[PDB]
């Protein structure tokens, strides 16, 4: 009696690799936040009359 | 300060109060001038200099 893997083996199938899509974390990014355009302005007529 | 009270007649009373303030200034591009937080345009480059 000898073993199933004492004799050699191919493989008759036509193997297909499937690789899954990875999840993605989306992290929020913005160019110029509110509180940067307000601030590009030379002068604020709120703090200057404050 | 005013001037003191006399009957049936104008007075002027002059008021002079030093002050001086820590503001600050703001400039943008081509930095040629600058204002402050008093809302006063300064027109002359903040890097101005001998
Ligand atoms: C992936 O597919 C290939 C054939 O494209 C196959 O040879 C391999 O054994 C499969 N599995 C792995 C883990 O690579």
């Amino acid at each position: 009696q000898l073993s199933r893997a004492d004799i050699t083996t191919v493989s008759t199938f036509i193997d297909l690799n499937i690789t899954m899509l990875e999840d993605h974390e989306f992290v929020p990014l913005e160019v110029y936040t509110r509180h940067e355009i307000k601030d590009s302005g030379l002068l604020d007529y709120t703090e200057v009359q404050r | 300060y005013n001037p003191s009270r006399v009957e049936a007649f104008h007075r002027y009373g002059t008021t002079v109060n030093c002050i001086v303030e820590e503001v600050d200034a703001r400039s943008v591009y081509p930095y040629d001038e600058f204002v402050l937080a008093t809302g006063d345009f300064v027109y002359m480059s903040p890097f101005y200099g001998y």
